[PDB]
RNA sequence: GACGGCUGGGAAGGCCCCGGCGGGGAAGGUGGCCCGGGGGCCCCGGGUGUUACAGCCCCGCCCCGGCAGCAGCAGCUCGCCGAAUCCCGGGGCCGAGGGAGC
RNA sequence: GCCUAGUGGGCCACUUUUGGUAAGCAGAACUGGCGCUGCGGGAUGAACCGAACGCCGGGUUAAGGCGCCCGAUGCCGACGCUCAUCAGACCCCAGAAAAGGUGUUGGUUGAUAUAGACAGCAGGAUGGUGGCCAUGGAAGUCGGAAUCCGCUAAGGAGUGUGUAACAACUCACCUGCCGAAUCAACUAGCCCUGAAAAUGGAUGGCGCUGGAGCGUCGGGCCCAUACCCGGCCGUCGCUG
RNA sequence: GCGACGUCGCUUUUUGAUCCUUCGAUGUCGGCUCUUCCUAUCAUUGUGAAGCAGAAUUCACCAAGCGUUGGAUUGUUCAC
RNA sequence: CCUCGGUUGGCCUCGGAUAGCCGGUCCCCCGCCGGGGUCCGGUGCGGAGAGCCCUUCGUCCCGGGAAACGGGGCGGCCGGA
């Protein structure tokens, strides 16, 4: 029922874009790794861009004013949120069925992850062009979890790994079973084989 | 213009076995060993000839500036076989004045140690780059000996000597006193 | 070469508005019976009528 | 390493537009995205067909850069691409997409009856090779 | 002229109406590169009325039809001699083209000279069309394509289809 | 889904040098031959040149050569059409009026 | 034909046009608008574009659009151009010029090229002459007038560092490797410099760079009170 | 470092031009106080260039972070 | 018993590269089974999300197949911030 998207590789409006219309569609999306979320032009121009952000805020009270919050997580979702018509109580209600996260929590790390090919930087970009990384720009603009985040990954990489050597051993028994049965299923394989769910 | 193919080959001698993993090159000599790493150009980089005699660099449909990169991968490996072949000697004299520039050498050749450079009391302290070996050159006064594999580290780390002896707040073409490049070679000649 | 005969019958569609109309167009249109948006008419075609069209 | 390249008598597979589904030769290049083909065999006109909606198959036919229709059908059906196309795994997993395309309600009942066996009988012999090992690494 | 579509070459003859005068006027064949009949015949009188004192109420258009192209499955090279404005000034040029027709070559001059130049097709004038050799062609562009044993690969295939399942788990392929 | 008109009385293209017999030509130069190096005879380079161990272009009729077919069975190589035009099916909206007579 | 209210402050735009440096300035002509008027579109908006309105259903359009806000391209759209450490992004219209750029793309003109060029790497730079005239001396080597010959592949009575004057060194010019294009002057597209204001900030916003930018184009689609068909109401006409 | 004869601009810290808003009222000069913003940067940080030897001073770039005072006369802004 | 409602089978997971990937493999070379060189396949991804798993009308007789090491369910050990 919810949509979990891999954040990595992906371009930020354009993944924003996308998010921001299935969350009007009423289904619930959660972006994991938003610090892989890549942005296109150079590293100096988007840093200027937020930069630009951050120095607008309102001169009497600037608690009151623009929260420019800066883990890539919010920033993500700050951009659907600037895609959704937010001051409604459909937007609010859009918002709120948006989850955002930085790394790949407990909930979802046990999950398989959706890339969405229309919004990833090797299809929408052209190769030479430059872009930049969520992560390391939120760093750099005052995101303090980036290290953290960085080790948790790999802690969770690492265990990953041995999630998918277990899954390759897995199917190399399968394999030898098939090979193993392939004479009491042969006559269960044609059936499949005949409507092309095999070969 | 999109032309169709810009390729260049780089011949590769016998005292050296190289290996590419895509577009990472692995150069072995009798020096040591070299990687460096090309994915932010976007080229073929083939391996032709059993016994690996040549490397050949493709660039299929460039324009310009992705034609301009060619040439650059195959200097750039050039140079990474001169290096674990000849390796790269940097020979820096200290040009002074009045007061004579003293160089002390630390930690088997990595750091460099220079005082008195205009009379300062200020004690220069330039750490090299990693596998850069820096020496006092003997049979000559005032001169110093970079060598390495990497050329892009010893002449960075030439470049690192030469702008901690900067002159400041005077007129630069008066007061010449610093640690300049002077010969640019190998370390074993041929 | 054969030349055709120029043509004698001409359907013509009245594509604008009748807001904004110029009083010598708007007076060859009601001459025409285009009165309103996307009426059509036929006009048998001379050179007293083709000068209105040209008009219009 | 590129092992695909346009050149003059590859055959190409065209993926979409009008002729999708069939199989041309590549008898010239007029521009950067652009080339004319020609399908004798598998009933294509010999016209300009972008690149973009072809994909090249590793078989080559050996035509000049300016040979007719009648030779472009002499190398082919020299060359039999006809059967040796429809030997490779690819023709092979295109028509098992047409036959999940084309199952019937009652074809889709008899593959569930029969997947059904045969990932229990797969799935009891993968569980008994597991406690095999087990056994055995002990 | 707006350049729509896929351009039609037309033979159009016209000539002047026969006074008393001239009494049968010579007649004038030109080549218009036109969307359709229509344009085409004024894209005539256009060019007729700039080189002539003749106009359409002083002349007649006695043929007007599509000149199809005799080989539409030979690739060809293209010349195309153009006059053109820019926002300063009017030139002369000369560009090279390879296609099978020559119609789709005048609308890919048509497209690149919009494209190159900003340059739209009211202030372009085609002057002399013709299928060139390809020894006697000046453009790089279209001389690299002069090799009988031609051989380059697609190398960044990247995927079109962006949106066939919209949220797919397997990060695409571009190789191939 | 089917029919027809027109055009350069379509243009190209298909089959019977695989149209026959001749005459030539040159290249985005095929065989050969020469040079050069890269492998285990083969391939890629460079040169020469006119068919050969590929092809391309220009009595071409030896009754517009003879046949198919024809704005072409995909449900695409490029049109304008329909007194030279009809059939069939599906989806949506609506049912105003209320003594027409025989 | 009679009676007659209201009005007799106007304003805006294409084109023409007077005064003014100019003005969202003052004054005219023509026509159309706004005022008197909603509607679709230009984010926003008296006047711009489309279109003018009874109350509704179906269909279709105009001008605009179709990443998400936000209906519509979620087309396997076409061909190019373009990277901005100040990108650009649609009449009115909401900000820029002269000048400049070996950024990059095209084009024009002329040479200098397989009677083998252009770099790059070397080699020669000769005698007449160490030139009359000036200047102490200048000898190609401060200056002005002389600017010819030959052996020639070539060398100007010499482009520069030379010296009190020389000696030296260097350049043109001519040869070796080399093997396919090269040099110059312009011109036009996009981008950049030029380019500096005060609360924080506005292609409408988010954002967008195999465009969601720019130019030239194709299919399709979106919907206005506009058009067609149908209902219902009224008004007018048929002096029905 | 300048720069004549000419020419292209910017800005609204000058005065004008105009009369769009306000005449059933928007309190009209200065100074004191206090906060913030701009950069066309005087100083300080980092720099480049000088007819920059040092010292001093010019010209230029990133740059507005932090400073830019005590007084006599004048109501003065300005001035000295 | 009120009331709030939505919904109408799940996916239990490599890292990622994109001018490259994926899976097996020892005769190897290194490490605490993990990694790389070699070899073999696959690659318009079929060790495929153009996918995979589950798949239900129910009960009664008797037979064949598959199962027998199985199906259902009480006492212990591992597995997680
Ligand atoms: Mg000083
Ligand atoms: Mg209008
Ligand atoms: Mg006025
Ligand atoms: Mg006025
Ligand atoms: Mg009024
Ligand atoms: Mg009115
Ligand atoms: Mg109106
Ligand atoms: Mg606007
Ligand atoms: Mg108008
Ligand atoms: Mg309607
Ligand atoms: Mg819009
Ligand atoms: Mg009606
Ligand atoms: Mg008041
Ligand atoms: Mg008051
Ligand atoms: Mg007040
Ligand atoms: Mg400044």
């Amino acid at each position: 029922q919810v949509l979990v998207l891999d954040g990595r590789g992906h371009l930020l409006g354009r993944l924003a874009a996308i998010v921001a219309k299935q969350v009007l569609l009423g289904r619930k999306v959660v972006v994991v790794r938003c610090e892989g979320i890549n942005i296109s032009g150079n590293f100096y121009r988007n840093k200027l861009k937020y930069l630009a952000f951050l120095r607008k805020r309102m001169n009497t009270n600037p608690s009151r004013g623009p929260y420019h919050f800066r883990a890539p997580s919010r920033i993500f979702w700050r951009t659907v949120r600037g895609m959704l018509p937010h001051k409604t109580k459909r937007g609010q209600a859009a918002l709120d069925r948006l989850k955002v996260f930085d790394g790949i929590p407990p909930p979802y790390d046990k999950k398989k992850r959706m890339v969405v090919p229309a919004a990833l930087k090797v299809v929408r970009l052209k190769p030479t062009r430059k872009f930049a990384y969520l992560g390391r720009l939120a760093h750099e603009v005052g995101w303090k979890y980036q290290a953290v985040t960085a080790t948790l990954e790999e802690k969770r990489k690492e265990k990953a790994k041995i999630h998918y050597r277990k899954k390759k051993q897995l199917m190399r028994l399968r394999k030898q079973a098939e090979k193993n049965v392939e004479k009491k299923i042969s006559k269960f394989t044609d059936v499949l084989k005949t409507h092309g769910l095999l070969v | 213009m999109k032309t169709i193919l810009s390729n260049q080959t780089v011949d590769i001698p016998e005292n050296v076995d190289i290996s590419l993993k895509g577009r990472t090159v692995i150069v072995k000599g009798p020096r040591g060993t070299l990687r460096r790493d090309f994915n932010h150009i976007n080229v073929e980089l083939s391996l032709l000839g059993k016994k690996k005699k040549r490397l050949r660099v493709d660039k299929w449909w460039g324009n310009r500036k992705e034609l301009a990169t060619v040439r650059t991968i195959c200097s750039h490996v050039q140079n990474m076989i001169k290096g674990v072949t000849l390796g790269f000697r940097y020979k820096m004299r200290s040009v002074y004045a009045h007061f004579p520039i003293n160089v002390v050498i630390q930690e088997n050749g990595s750091l460099v140690e220079i005082r008195n450079f205009l009379g300062e009391k200020y004690i220069r302290r330039v750490r090299m780059r990693p596998g850069v070996a820096c020496s006092v050159s003997q049979a000559q006064k005032d001169e110093l000996v970079l060598e390495g594999n990497d050329i892009e580290l010893v002449s960075n780390s030439a470049a690192l000597i030469q702008q901690a002896t900067t002159v400041k707040n005077k007129d630069i073409r008066k007061f010449l006193d610093g640690i300049y490049v002077s010969e640019k070679g190998t370390v074993q000649q041929a | 070469f054969y030349v055709p005969a120029e043509p004698k019958l001409a359907f013509v569609i009245r594509i604008r508005g009748i807001n904004g109309v110029s009083p010598k167009v708007r007076k060859v249109l009601q001459l025409l019976r285009l009165r309103q948006i996307f009426n059509g008419t036929f006009v048998k075609l001379n050179k007293a009528s083709i000068n209105m069209l040209r008009i219009v | 390493v590129f092992r695909r390249f346009v050149e003059v008598g590859r055959v190409a597979y065209v993926s979409f537009g009008p002729h999708a589904g069939k199989l041309v030769a590549i008898v010239d290049v007029i521009d950067q995205n652009r080339a004319l083909v020609d399908g004798p065999c598998t009933r294509v006109r010999r016209q300009a067909m972008p690149f973009k909606c072809m994909q090249l198959t590793d078989f080559i036919l050996k035509f000049p850069h300016s040979a007719r229709q009648k030779y472009v059908r002499k190398a082919w059906e020299k060359a039999d691409i006809n059967t040796k196309w429809a030997a490779t795994r690819w023709a092979k997993k295109i028509e098992a997409r047409e036959r999940k395309a084309k199952m019937t309600d009652f074809d889709r009942y008899k593959v569930m009856k029969a997947k059904k066996m045969r990932n229990r009988i797969i799935k009891n012999e993968v569980k008994k090779l597991q406690r095999a090992a087990l056994l055995k690494a002990s | 002229m707006k350049a729509s579509g896929t351009l039609r070459e037309y033979k159009v003859v016209g000539r002047c109406l026969p006074t008393p005068k001239c009494r049968t006027p010579p007649l004038y064949r030109m080549r218009i590169f036109a969307p359709n009949h229509v344009v085409a015949k004024s894209r005539f009188w256009y060019f007729v009325s700039q080189l002539k004192k003749m106009k359409k109420s002083s002349g007649e258009i006695v043929y007007c039809g599509q000149v199809f192209e005799k080989s539409p499955l030979r690739v060809k090279n293209f010349g195309i001699w153009l006059r053109y404005d820019s926002r300063s000034g009017t030139h002369n040029m000369y560009r090279e083209y390879r296609d099978l027709t020559t119609a789709g070559a005048v609308t890919q001059c048509y497209r690149d000279m919009g494209a190159r130049h900003r340059a739209r097709a009211h202030s372009i004038q085609i002057m002399k069309v013709e299928e060139i050799a390809a020894s006697k062609c000046r453009r790089p562009a279209v001389k690299q394509f002069h090799d009988s044993k031609i051989k380059f690969p697609l190398p960044h295939r990247v995927l079109r289809r962006q949106h066939k399942p919209r949220f797919t788990t397997k990060r695409p392929n571009t190789f191939f």
